[PDB]
C-alpha cells in the first residue's frame, strides 16, 4: 500500500512534537 | 560563547549507566545493618 | 431457533459454560509451586499473598483443592485474610450459577454465626465476582440483604458485589441504597459507595450524578470516601474525546491532591486508545510539575490506558522516565509498561526492565516484578527466551530470608499471574475489531490501587480471557474435527513441571484447543474432514463449523 | 486491630510552636500537649500544640502538673472552641527519634485514658530546609511480643513506604513502637500569605550603589584577576602531559586557575550589569 | 499525478524529521549528564 506511508509519517510528528517540548520542561525543573 | 556551547555538547554519548552502588554490597551493606541492630 | 435466538445471542450464556467446559477439561497446572511458596509461614502478608495467587491460577475452574489441603494455615491469618479467604472463592467459581449458594452454604451470615463477621461478611463480595455482566436475583439477593445488615463489614462485600453485577447498566434500585450508603458521613463506608457509585453509572455522564459525587467530596474529612470517588468520578465518563475536558480542568486546577489524582484517572478514560496530541501535552506536563507523589504515579500510568493501540510508542517514552530522581516516578514507568506491550512478548520492554528489578527502592523493585508478570503470560521460551530466566528469578527473590516483604510480595504475586488458569486464560484489551474489551480495561484500571486496599485489585477476573478456538455445528452439539499446523513446532510448548521428590508441525486438536493468538496464523485448516468452516478461520472463540 | 496506614494529618501552625520551643531551651529535653481534634478509627488530626513549662534542671520528661493543664485546657475554651488532648510530645535535641526507656513510661501513663495518644518527637537542629525531623511513635503492647505475633495487620502498601533509621532500630524499634507515616495539611488561607509575605525587596534595585566605589570595586577585582590569568597562562601549558585524571588528585594543594577565574566573570557582570541599568531607569523616571 | 502529488509528501517530511530528531538527542542527553548529576 502506498496511501499509509503518509498518513503514518504525518501521525508521528504528532508523536514527535510533544518530546522536544517536553525535555524543554526539565532544562529548568531540575534546577529547580 | 554560544557557538561554544552550541557545538559543544555533541561529545556527550555513551554514558552508559549511572550505577546507584550495586546490587550485591547493598545487600551486604543491609546485612551489616541488621547485624549492628541485633546487637 | 428464531424465537430462541435472542437468548442465545444477547445472554450469551453459551459461551459461559463453554468457557466453564473449556476450563474443566483443560487444567494443567501444579501443587508443588504452592508447596514451595509453603514454607514462608509467618505473621506477615504471605498468608493473603499465598489466597491471592492461587485465586488468579484457578479462575473458573471450581477446583478446591489448593484450599481444601488444610485449614489452620488457612484460616490462620485474621480480620480482613478472611475477608478474603472467603473472597478468592468466588473467582475460583467464576461464570457459574449453581455452585455458587450451595458450596458457601456454610458462609451464609446466618448460619454458622462464629466471631468473625468479615468472614460471612464478604461472601457478597465473591457473589458479585461470579456473575459479572450477569443480572439477575443476583442483583435482588444482594438488594434485598443490603436494606437490612450490619455496619461497613458486610456493607463493603454487599455494595461492591451489587455495582459489580449490575456494572454500567444504569439502575435506579441500586443508585437509591448506594444514595444512603454514600451519606453515612462514615470513613468505612467510603470504599463501600463511591467505587460501586461509578460502576453502575458507567459511560453515563449523568451530570447530576457527577454533581453529587464531587459537590459530596469536597467537605468530608475522611480520606477513603475521598478516595472511592476519585476513582468512580473517572470511571462514570468513559471514552468521549471531548466531553470530559470541562471536567479536566475543573479538577486539575484544584487544591485537593487526591482529586487532582481523580482528573488523572477520567481524561485516562476519556482517551481510552485515543492517540490524541491534546490530550497528552498537559497529562504529562503535570507529571513534570506537580509537587504530589500520588498524582505523579498516577499521571506516568495513563499512558498505557490511552496508547495501547500502538505498543510500539511507549517503550520509546517511558524508557526515559524509568531514570527519574524519584522512586515514584520510577515506579509509575514501570506499570506503563506492564499496561502497554501487556498482550505482547515484547522485547524491547523487557530489555527495559531488566535493570529495573535492581534498584534499592523496595517497592519499585515490587511493580517492576509485576509488569515482568504481565508482559509474557502464555508464552513459552521461543517468543522470548526471558521467560524461564524470569521464572528462576522469582524462586531466587521468594526463598530469599533477607529481603524485604514488600519485594518479594511482587514475586509470590507473579505465581499466580503467570501461570493463570494452567495457561489457558490471558489478558486482552482489545478484541480483533478494534474495539476495546471495557470490563477487561475497567479491571485493570483498578488492579493498580492495591496500595490503598488489598482485595481491591482482587478485581482482575475481568481482564483474564480464553483462548480457544472452538467448533460447533448445530446448537448444542459438539464437532470431530482435527487440524494441524504448519509452522515451527516447539512454539506449542506446555510449562512441563519437574516433580521431583523425529517431531511434529502436524498437531492435532480437538474442538475446545487452546492457541496462543500469535499461533492463529500458523495453524491449518481442515480440509480433509468431514467437517468445513463456513467463516473463515481468522480469530479464537466459537464458530459454526458446516459439516459437508 | 489498626490497619498500618494511620495517616496522622497534623497542621500549619503547631510546627513552628513544635520548633521554636524544641530550640529556645534546646540542651535540655522538654515537651508539651497536643490539643487536636480526634476522628475515625484510622486517622487523627492535631490542629493546635500549647508548650508545658518545666520542672527543674536537668534533662527529664520529669512528669506532667495537673494543675496546669486543668487550668489551661479551660482557658481557651471559654475564648475560643473546644478541643481535646490528643497526644503528646518531646524534643530530642540533636539525637534523632525513638522513644528511650524514660519516654516510653510517660508515654504509658497516657495511652491508659485513650488508646490512641501520639508519641510525638521533634528535633530541632537536623532539620535544614526540606527536613524538619519529625517521626511520631506509638507503642506497642510486649504481650504480643511473648506471643511471637506480629502485630497491625497491614491492609493496605501505605505504612512500609518510609525506611528506619538503623540508630532508631538499635532503640525500641521494631519491638516496642512503629512508625506512622504523616503529612501537612496546607491550605491558601495561609499558603498564600506567607510566600509574598517573606522575601520583598522595597526599594534596593533602584539604588546606585555607592557611585564612588562601584568603580573602585570594579578595579578591585580586575587587578587580581591579572594575575589569576597568569595561572591560567600556565596551567594550560603543562598539559599534554601525565593524564589529566592526575590533574584531579595532584591539585588539591594550591588553587587553580579555570574554576577560580570563571568565578569573577560572574562577578564582574550582575554587579555592573545590575548598576548600569537601573542609573538608565532613573533618567527616565526621575524627570 | 498520484506520482507527482502523493510521493512529493514522502519528499517533504523526511526532511523535517531529520533535525527534529537530532534536536531531541542533543537535548535528553543534555538532562541525561544533569540527571546524573542529581542522583549522586
Ligand atoms: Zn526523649
Amino acid at each position: 500500500d502506498l496511501y499509509s506511508r503518509y498518513k503514518k509519517l504525518q501521525q508521528e510528528l504528532e508523536f514527535l512534537e510533544v518530546q522536544e517540548e517536553y525535555i524543554k520542561d526539565e532544562q529548568k525543573n531540575l534546577k529547580k | 560563547h554560544n557557538m561554544s556551547v552550541k557545538a559543544m555538547r555533541f561529545p556527550p554519548k555513551s554514558y552508559n549507566k549511572d550505577l546507584e552502588s550495586a546490587e550485591e554490597r547493598r545487600e551486604r551493606e543491609q546485612q551489616d545493618l541488621e547485624f549492628a541492630k541485633e546487637m | 431457533d428464531q424465537t430462541l435466538k435472542m437468548i442465545k445471542i444477547l445472554s450469551g450464556e453459551m459461551a459461559i459454560e463453554l468457557h466453564l467446559q473449556f476450563l474443566i477439561r483443560n487444567n494443567n497446572t501444579d501443587l508443588m509451586i504452592l508447596k514451595n511458596t509453603k514454607d514462608a509461614v509467618r505473621n506477615s502478608v504471605c498468608h493473603t499473598a499465598t489466597v491471592i495467587a492461587n485465586s488468579f491460577m484457578h479462575c473458573g475452574t471450581t477446583s478446591d483443592q489448593f484450599l481444601r489441603d488444610n485449614l489452620e494455615w488457612l484460616a490462620r491469618a485474621t480480620n480482613w485474610a478472611k475477608f478474603t479467604a472467603t473472597a478468592s472463592l468466588g473467582v475460583i467459581h467464576k461464570g457459574h450459577e449453581k455452585e455458587a449458594l450451595q458450596l458457601m452454604a456454610t458462609y451464609l451470615p446466618k448460619d454458622t454465626s462464629p466471631g468473625s463477621a468479615y468472614q460471612e461478611g464478604g461472601g457478597l463480595y465473591a457473589l458479585g465476582l461470579i456473575h459479572a455482566n450477569h443480572g439477575g436475583d443476583i442483583i435482588d439477593y444482594l438488594l434485598n440483604q443490603l436494606k437490612n445488615a450490619s455496619n461497613d463489614i458486610v456493607r463493603h462485600g454487599g455494595s461492591l458485589g451489587l455495582g459489580l453485577a449490575a456494572m454500567g447498566t444504569a439502575r435506579q434500585d441500586v443508585y437509591d441504597l448506594l444514595k444512603t450508603n454514600l451519606y453515612q458521613d462514615d470513613a468505612v463506608t467510603g470504599e463501600a459507595a463511591g467505587l460501586a457509585l461509578g460502576l453502575v453509572m458507567l459511560g453515563s455522564k449523568n451530570a447530576q450524578a457527577i454533581e453529587d459525587m464531587v459537590g459530596y467530596a469536597q467537605e468530608t474529612q475522611h480520606e477513603k470516601i475521598l478516595r472511592g470517588l476519585a476513582v468512580g468520578i473517572a470511571l462514570v465518563m468513559y471514552g468521549r474525546m471531548e466531553e470530559a475536558d470541562a471536567l479536566i480542568e475543573s479538577l486539575c486546577r484544584d487544591k485537593d491532591p487526591i482529586l487532582r489524582r481523580s482528573g488523572m484517572y477520567t481524561v485516562a478514560m476519556a482517551y481510552c486508545g485515543s492517540g490524541n496530541n491534546k490530550a497528552i501535552r498537559r497529562l504529562l506536563h503535570v507529571a513534570v510539575s506537580d509537587v504530589n507523589d500520588d498524582v505523579r504515579r498516577a499521571a506516568v500510568e495513563s499512558l498505557g490506558f490511552i496508547l495501547f493501540r500502538t505498543p510500539e510508542q511507549c517503550p520509546s517514552v517511558v524508557s526515559l522516565l524509568s531514570e527519574s530522581y524519584n522512586p515514584h516516578v520510577r515506579y509509575g514507568a514501570a506499570m506503563a509498561l506492564g499496561i502497554c506491550c501487556a498482550g505482547t512478548g515484547n522485547k524491547e520492554a523487557i530489555n527495559l526492565l531488566e535493570p529495573m528489578t535492581n534498584d534499592p527502592v523496595n517497592y519499585v523493585r515490587q511493580g517492576a516484578l509485576i509488569a515482568s508478570a504481565l508482559i509474557m503470560i502464555q508464552q513459552t521460551e521461543i517468543t522470548c527466551p526471558k521467560v524461564n530466566q524470569f521464572r528462576q528469578l522469582y524462586s531466587k527473590v521468594i526463598n530469599d530470608k533477607h529481603d524485604d516483604v514488600m519485594a518479594k510480595f511482587g514475586a509470590i504475586l507473579a505465581q499466580g499471574i503467570l501461570d493463570a488458569g494452567g495457561h489457558n486464560v490471558t489478558i486482552s484489551l482489545q478484541s480483533r475489531t478494534g474495539h476495546t474489551h471495557m470490563p477487561s480495561v475497567v479491571g485493570v484500571l483498578v488492579f493498580t490501587q492495591f496500595w490503598f486496599w488489598f482485595p481491591l485489585s482482587h478485581f482482575l477476573s475481568l481482564a483474564y480471557t480464553p483462548t480457544c478456538v472452538i467448533g460447533l455445528n448445530k446448537d448444542l452439539k459438539m464437532p470431530k474435527v482435527q487440524y494441524k499446523s504448519n509452522c515451527k513446532p516447539s512454539t506449542f510448548a506446555y510449562p512441563a513441571p519437574l516433580e521431583v521428590p523425529p517431531e511434529p508441525n502436524f498437531q492435532l486438536l480437538d474442538n475446545p484447543a487452546r492457541v496462543m493468538p500469535a499461533q492463529l496464523k500458523v495453524l491449518t485448516m481442515p480440509e480433509t474432514c468431514r467437517y468445513q468452516p463456513f467463516k473463515p478461520l481468522s480469530i479464537g472463540g466459537i464458530i459454526i463449523l458446516k459439516d459437508t | 486491630a489498626v490497619d498500618t496506614a494511620e495517616q496522622v494529618y497534623i497542621s500549619s501552625l503547631a510546627l513552628l510552636k513544635m520548633l521554636k520551643h524544641g530550640r529556645a531551651g534546646v540542651p535540655m529535653e522538654v515537651m508539651g500537649l497536643m490539643l487536636g481534634e480526634f476522628v475515625d478509627d484510622y486517622t487523627v488530626r492535631v490542629i493546635d500544640v500549647f508548650a508545658m513549662p518545666q520542672s527543674g534542671t536537668g534533662v527529664s520528661v520529669e512528669a506532667v502538673d495537673p494543675v496546669f493543664q486543668a487550668k489551661m485546657l479551660d482557658m481557651l475554651k471559654q475564648t475560643g472552641r473546644p478541643e481535646m488532648v490528643v497526644g503528646w510530645y518531646h524534643s530530642h535535641p540533636g539525637f534523632g527519634c525513638w522513644l528511650s526507656g524514660v519516654d516510653i513510661n510517660t508515654q504509658q501513663s497516657f495511652e491508659a485514658l485513650s488508646e490512641r495518644a501520639v508519641a510525638v518527637v521533634v528535633d530541632p537542629i537536623q532539620s535544614v530546609k526540606g527536613k524538619v525531623v519529625i517521626d511520631a511513635f506509638r507503642l506497642i503492647n510486649a504481650n504480643m511480643m511473648v506471643l511471637g505475633h506480629e502485630p497491625r495487620q497491614t491492609t493496605s502498601n501505605l505504612g512500609h513506604l518510609n525506611k528506619p533509621s538503623i540508630q532508631a532500630l538499635i532503640h525500641g524499634l521494631n519491638r516496642h513502637y512503629y512508625s506512622i507515616t504523616i503529612n501537612y495539611r496546607k491550605n491558601e488561607l495561609e499558603q498564600k500569605m506567607l510566600l509574598n509575605l517573606h522575601k520583598k525587596s522595597w526599594m534596593e534595585g533602584l539604588t546606585l550603589q555607592d557611585y564612588s566605589e562601584h568603580c573602585k570595586h570594579n578595579e578591585s577585582v580586575v587587578k587580581e584577576m591579572l594575575e589569576l590569568a597568569k595561572n591560567y597562562n600556565k596551567a594550560v601549558e603543562e598539559e599534554d602531559k601525565m593524564t589529566p585524571e592526575q590533574l584531579a588528585i595532584k591539585n588539591v594543594g594550591k588553587q587553580d586557575p579555570k574554576r577560580h577565574l570563571e568565578e569573577h566573570v560572574d562577578v564582574l557582570m550582575t554587579s555592573n550589569i545590575v548598576q548600569c541599568l537601573a542609573a538608565m531607569l532613573d533618567t527616565v523616571v526621575f524627570k | 499525478g498520484l506520482r507527482q502529488y502523493y510521493l512529493s509528501k514522502i519528499e517533504e517530511l523526511q526532511l523535517i524529521v531529520n533535525d527534529k530528531s537530532q534536536n531531541l538527542r542533543r537535548l535528553q542527553a543534555q538532562r541525561n549528564e544533569l540527571n546524573a548529576k542529581v542522583r549522586l
